RNA sequence: CCCGCAGAAGAAGCACCGGCUAACUCCGUGCCAGCAGCCGCGGUAAUACGGAGGGUGCAAGCGUUAAUCGGAAUUACUGGGCGUAAAGCGCACGCAGGCGGUUUGUUAAGUCAGAUGUGAAAUCCCCGGGCUCAACCUGGGAACUGCAUCUGAUACUGGCAAG
RNA sequence: UAGCUAGUAGGUGGGGUAACGGCUCACCUAGGCGACGAUCCCUAGCUGGUCUGAGAGGAUGACCAGCCACACUGGAACUGA
């Protein structure tokens, strides 16, 4: 606090640690789906949640939820996960996202199509 | 670029008249101007601060005929420029060549007048303008071109506006269709229920 | 007139040379506290007309060794 | 130890006021005397008395208008541990001008108006308000 | 002409052998618009019923400030037990920037234009505490003129 | 060596020039040593469009320097005109 | 760029609607399926899931993810604290360091004032001008908070000398 | 990361450079740097600027312009203004 203080040692700035550092400040990444299995949610909840430990490109073995109902993935499944957690699974940083690389859109979705990957209905 | 939808709907939702009609038939046996649109129109929840700017804004957006990307922009320039904020932003909308041929009386809603504009019947300075977003300057005389000149439209305009009533700070001749735009117009000129203050609140949170 | 600059002899063992202390007096750039900087600068005497603690003026010059471009101009306060 | 007389003696103008108490003194030194003049001046205080000659004391007769202290604050500034020297367009306005800055300037310590009319900054010793 | 705002109404509860018991409690806050505010803190065990009691409380113990064309004197700052406030006089035409409540107490009190922000806790009922202290812990040149015995012109 | 040319500067299809004085191994945009002008080939009428600095131009002609043909033919418009 | 031809003709989507946050109903499911930025929602009447209608916000775009600053006075120079919330070394001595009662003189390092040089052009901002308007381009200013040097002031701080 | 440095620090004289110079060499002196962070480790092209911000700051250095360095990796010189 003391002006003497500061001059010999200035004030650290907080270095703040990233949600997602698998990522790695990248927007999405590739992955190889490892496993995918389902886990029972954190302490307010019942559910069968979806999810995948995926090997991603640059190494990291993280786990990635899977929205929709209903998916096509089994072992060596390419993918794309996403930032983004599921607060309800404990520690789960990313999403899949769903219609790209080896993963369908979901089925009959007529809202927030494009965040299923569902194309246009005519 | 344009709102291509229901209009007495538009003016509805606001709860104002916002004159997107031409007014030849009255707006209460147009549509049911009491009663709110949609399903759920008959309720008022009570509008919070933000609810009501917003409502303004989207009144006087609806009234002119501008996008959002373009408002914002319109209001950075206000800011900058000298002078009260509001104010400014309120003449720069009037200075709009669609709303100026509007307020001259050759399109009898701002709609009519942007169609016009667009299909390039209006010369500014003798030079046949096409945007509508194009800012009129002080002593700039805009005419009908005589291809337009004897379009029914135009002279229906006219008689429409010879009813209604005539802005001070334009001077327009009907049978020349053409008018100066003398000076840019103060607020007092410009309606009082527009309460642009609330605008630049809500573009300065 | 010159530009010239002022310093203690902070030693002087090194044969027609010395070294000198040009202590200023600068402010901080964030805090605004007055701090007191220092620089070392090799100064070439000829004569090895110093002592140790001497306020001495000094100017630039050619250089004349790998770390030696000052020369001083006159001693002043030979205590 | 005591390490700064000018901000002693504005802490005992402070409690004096607080105190109600009419006059207030202290060891007297120049720069002192010169900081109560300009306070004299501005009319902050009614009257100082400098008395005594091989350690003179100060007195300065402080000044009441409704019950309450004339000086609402006053804050020493380029304190010793942080000197506060400013340019001459830099000099701080007090409560939009209604209170005054007491600078030393090459001309002798004077209030920041009058600093600011000669032209010249210097060391800001404290506000008043 | 004595124009009211209700700032924040919150509920509140008190335990009891059977059950909660919930009240709710009203700040409201009045002012004349020529420099006359005073704020109200009403209790009651239903909504209407509280902010009725803060406006009677409210529109007595107002208090007048010393307002120049419509904005502050000079720089403020205030403080309370959490909420810190400053507040600063800007140029006609610039309007009140200023917070919520803040917003709501300079409004009613009749300031046009300031630069506000409420520091530390932003606790409505404290924000209004800091802010009428702030606006009556500032002096006029008038009143600094009176209190050290000069003119105006002497002062500017 | 110093030569005195035109810097092209503005839109796709709507050149502006700037003339100034530079070495002539520098970048067309790059390094100058001086700004002695502009010269806008669009400019309409009502436009100035052109202006040489003349003393500053004269001065490094003396001092040695050479010039873009373009750059003389403008020098020769603006004596005439002028 | 202008002129002519035909004919509304070839041209509207995306997110959201429990609160924060502008916008609500019905059906389907029944702690499942699912949602989620936070708080949470779902166990048979779901304005929070999925569908529909209606509405809201943006619009040739609209959402999601990543990233930086802001809000964050949440590293507090401006502008924080330390009895009990995180935070006073267990207590002392003490070198470097930081600060230094009072008077006079001198110096002029800090400090202040003025001048000169420089601080490239572009950018930012202001008044203009040109592209039909805008973006964009562009004339002239202002700014470039700096740095260096010289000449002054002695208030204060520093040095030296005496008290 | 608390000690580092023997052409190392300075001198005299030769040699070398377009030019000053431990640039190099022979001898002499024992220095020089370092808590105002030397040395060692990790990371990094720098600036005008850019974004953000009331400001002070924070982050950042794509494009445009100035400077530096490199040209498969490591050395070397020749030619030549
Ligand atoms: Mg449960
Ligand atoms: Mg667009
Ligand atoms: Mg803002
Ligand atoms: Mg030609
Ligand atoms: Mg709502
Ligand atoms: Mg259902
Ligand atoms: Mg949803
Ligand atoms: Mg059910
Ligand atoms: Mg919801
Ligand atoms: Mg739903
Ligand atoms: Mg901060
Ligand atoms: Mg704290
Ligand atoms: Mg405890
Ligand atoms: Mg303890
Ligand atoms: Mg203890
Ligand atoms: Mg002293
Ligand atoms: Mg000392
Ligand atoms: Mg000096
Ligand atoms: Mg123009
Ligand atoms: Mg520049
Ligand atoms: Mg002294
Ligand atoms: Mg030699
Ligand atoms: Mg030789
Ligand atoms: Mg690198
Ligand atoms: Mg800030
Ligand atoms: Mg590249
Ligand atoms: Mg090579
Ligand atoms: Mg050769």
């Amino acid at each position: 606090a003391t002006v003497n203080q500061l001059v010999r040692k200035p004030r650290a700035r907080k270095v703040a640690k990233s949600n997602v550092p698998a990522l790695e400040a990248c927007p999405q990444k590739r992955g190889v789906c490892t496993r995918v299995y389902t886990t029972t949610p954190k302490k307010p909840n019942s559910a069968l949640r979806k999810v995948c430990r995926v090997r991603l490109t640059n190494g990291f073995e993280v786990t990635s939820y899977i929205g929709g109902e209903g998916h096509n993935l089994q072992e060596h499944s390419v993918i794309l996960i996403r930032g983004g957690r599921v607060k309800d699974l404990p520690g789960v940083r990313y999403h899949t996202v769903r219609g790209a690389l080896d993963c369908s859109g979901v089925k009959d979705r007529k809202q927030a199509r494009s965040k299923y990957g569902v194309k246009r209905p005519k | 670029a344009r709102y291509l939808g229901p209009k007495l709907k538009l003016s509805r939702r606001e709860g104002t008249d916002l004159f997107l009609k031409s007014g030849v038939r009255a707006i209460d046996t147009k549509c049911k101007i009491e009663q709110a649109p949609g399903q759920h129109g008959a309720r008022k929840p009570r509008l919070s601060d933000y609810g009501v700017q917003l409502r303004e804004k989207q009144k006087v957006r609806r009234i002119y005929g501008v996008l959002e990307r373009q408002f914002r922009n319109y209001y950075k320039e206000a800011a900058r420029l000298k002078g009260n904020t509001g104010e400014n932003l309120l003449a720069l909308l009037e200075g709009r060549l669609d709303n100026v041929v509007y307020r001259m009386g050759f399109g009898a809603t701002r709609a009519e007048a942007r169609q016009l504009v667009s299909h390039k019947a209006i010369m500014v300075n003798g030079r046949v303008v096409n945007i509508a977003s194009y800012q009129v300057s002080p002593n700039d005389v805009v005419s009908i071109r005589e291809k337009a000149k004897k379009q029914s439209r135009v002279k229906a305009a006219l008689e429409l506006a010879e009813q209604r009533e005539k802005p001070t700070w334009l001077e327009v001749d009907a049978g020349k269709m053409e008018g100066t735009f003398k000076r840019k117009p103060e607020r007092s000129d410009l309606s009082a229920d527009i309460n642009e203050h609330l605008i630049v609140e809500l573009y300065s949170k | 007139k010159i530009r010239t600059l002022q310093g203690r002899v902070v030693s002087d063992k090194m044969e027609k040379s010395i070294v000198v202390a040009i202590e200023r007096f600068v402010k901080h750039p964030i805090y605004g506290k007055f701090i007191k900087r220092t620089t070392k600068l090799h100064v070439h005497d000829e004569n090895n007309e110093c002592g140790i603690g001497d306020v001495v003026e000094i100017r630039e010059c050619r250089p004349l060794s790998k770390t030696k471009s000052w020369t001083l101009v006159r001693v002043v306060e030979k205590a | 130890s005591m390490q700064d007389p000018i901000a002693d003696m504005l802490t005992r103008i402070r409690n004096g006021q607080a105190a109600n108490k009419a006059a207030v003194t202290m060891p007297s030194s120049k720069l002192k005397v010169a900081i109560a003049n300009v306070l004299k001046e501005e009319g902050f205080i009614e009257d100082f008395k400098v008395e005594g000659d091989t350690k003179p004391e100060l007195e300065l007769t402080l000044k009441y208008f409704q019950g309450k202290a004339v000086v609402e604050s006053i804050q020493r500034v380029s304190r010793p541990g942080l000197r506060i020297y400013k340019r001459k367009d830099e000099l701080p306005k007090v409560m939009a001008g209604l209170g005054i800055a007491v600078v030393s300037t090459s001309k002798g310590v004077m209030t920041d108006r009058a600093a600011r009319q000669a032209g010249l900054g210097g060391e800001i010793i404290c506000y008043v308000a | 002409e004595l124009q009211e705002k209700l700032i924040a109404v919150n509920r509140v509860s008190k335990t009891v052998k059977g059950g909660r018991i919930f009240s709710f409690t009203a700040l409201t806050v009045v002012g004349d618009g020529n420099g006359r505010v005073g704020f109200g803190y009403g209790k009651a065990r239903e909504v209407p019923a509280a902010i009725q009691k803060a406006m009677e409380k409210a529109r007595r113990n107002m208090i007048n400030v010393a307002l120049n064309n419509g904005t502050l004197q000079h720089p403020v700052k205030g403080v309370h037990t959490g909420s810190r406030v400053f507040m600063q006089p800007a140029s006609e035409g610039t309007g009140i920037i200023a917070g919520g409540a803040m917003r709501a107490v300079l409004e009613v009190a009749g300031v046009h234009n300031v630069l506000a922000k409420a520091y530390g806790s932003t606790n409505p009922i404290n924000v209004v505490r800091a802010t009428i202290d702030g606006l009556e812990n500032m002096n006029s040149p008038a009143m600094v003129a009176a209190k050290r015995g000069k003119s105006v012109e002497e002062i500017l | 060596m110093v030569t005195i040319r035109l810097a092209r500067h503005g839109a796709k299809k709507r050149p502006f020039y700037q003339v100034v004085v530079a070495d002539s191994r520098n970048a067309r945009n790059g390094r100058f040593i001086e700004r002695v002008g502009f010269f806008n080939p669009i400019a309409s009428e009502k436009e100035e469009g052109t202006r040489l600095d003349l003393d500053r131009i004269a001065h490094w002609v003396g001092q040695g320097a050479t010039i873009s043909d373009r750059v003389a033919a403008l020098i020769k418009e603006v004596n005439k005109a002028a």
